[PDB]
């Protein structure tokens, strides 16, 4: 019913490895402070996009098991997730509290950030579905995590080895999800859920970029491996 | 060829 000694370890052990993560003030605040041109964003966007890549990849080595999966399905499982934990970080750091009228101002910033009217809509509405869950930091962090290993993945050899590490990070956040709100037995279904919306970011991630509302598209070189661009 | 990646996955 409770969580068991092992799998309090697991949740701290992943929280900390959440927590070096770039802090979300870092982020609303430069945001909030001074309205930039669509050319300023987008290079925001690459630079932030850049450090996030660093910090999963971090993230990633520390899961528990991860060293010990194939090399090939180690590369195959962060190309996978890089694009998804990304806008799932986003929706975190969108849907974080800050003061009276600023949840306005920051979404009116990246609604006009430069960003195609096309793809501003998906987006938000992903953004609005996520805060509607009220998320606690530890359910940000065992989410990553399970988006992360994902066994039904592209190109993954051996499946049932990622999913060996998935299953112990299910069965957490399972477990959180019916403590931290006992009054909605839905909970944990609807995380569930929102993933299958995170995945469709994937196919249309590159044209979202492309389609920016600059004259030059340049990416940083691993910013080129992750995702398909230039 | 995903070297970059390899690279921060074996020796940072
Ligand atoms: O810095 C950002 N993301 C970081 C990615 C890496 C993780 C940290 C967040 C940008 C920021 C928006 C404004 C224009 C500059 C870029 N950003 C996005 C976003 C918009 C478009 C794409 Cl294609 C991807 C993400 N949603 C946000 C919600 C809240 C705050 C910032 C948010």
């Amino acid at each position: 019913m409770e969580l068991t000694p092992d799998q309090q370890t697991l949740l701290h052990f992943i929280m900390d490895s959440y927590n070096k993560q770039r802090m979300p003030q870092e982020i609303t605040n430069k945001i909030l402070k001074e309205a930039f041109s669509a050319e300023e964003n987008f290079l925001i966007l690459t630079e932030m996009a850049t450090n996030h890549v660093q910090v999963l990849v971090e993230f990633t080595k520390k899961l528990p098991g991860f060293q010990t999966l194939d090399h090939e399905d180690q590369i195959a499982l962060l190309k996978g997730s890089a694009v998804e934990a990304m806008f799932l970080r986003s929706a975190e750091i969108f849907n974080k509290k800050l003061p009276s009228g600023h949840s306005d101002l920051l979404e009116a910033r990246i609604r006009n950030s430069g960003i195609s009217d096309e793809y501003i809509t998906p987006m938000f509405s992903f953004y609005k579905s996520i805060g509607e869950l009220k998320m606690t930091q530890e359910e940000y962090a065992l989410l990553t995590a399970i988006v992360i290993l994902s066994p039904d993945r592209q190109y993954i050899k051996d499946r049932e080895a990622v999913e060996k590490l998935q299953e112990p990070l299910l069965d957490v956040l399972q477990k959180l999800c019916k403590i931290h709100q006992p009054e909605n037995p839905q909970h944990f279904a609807c995380l569930l859920g929102r993933l299958t919306e995170l995945r469709t970011f994937n196919h249309h991630h590159a044209e979202m970029l492309m389609s920016w509302r600059v004259n030059d598209h340049k990416f940083t070189p691993l910013l080129c491996e992750i995702w398909d661009v230039q | 060829d995903h070297q970059l990646l390899r690279y921060l996955l074996d020796k940072d």
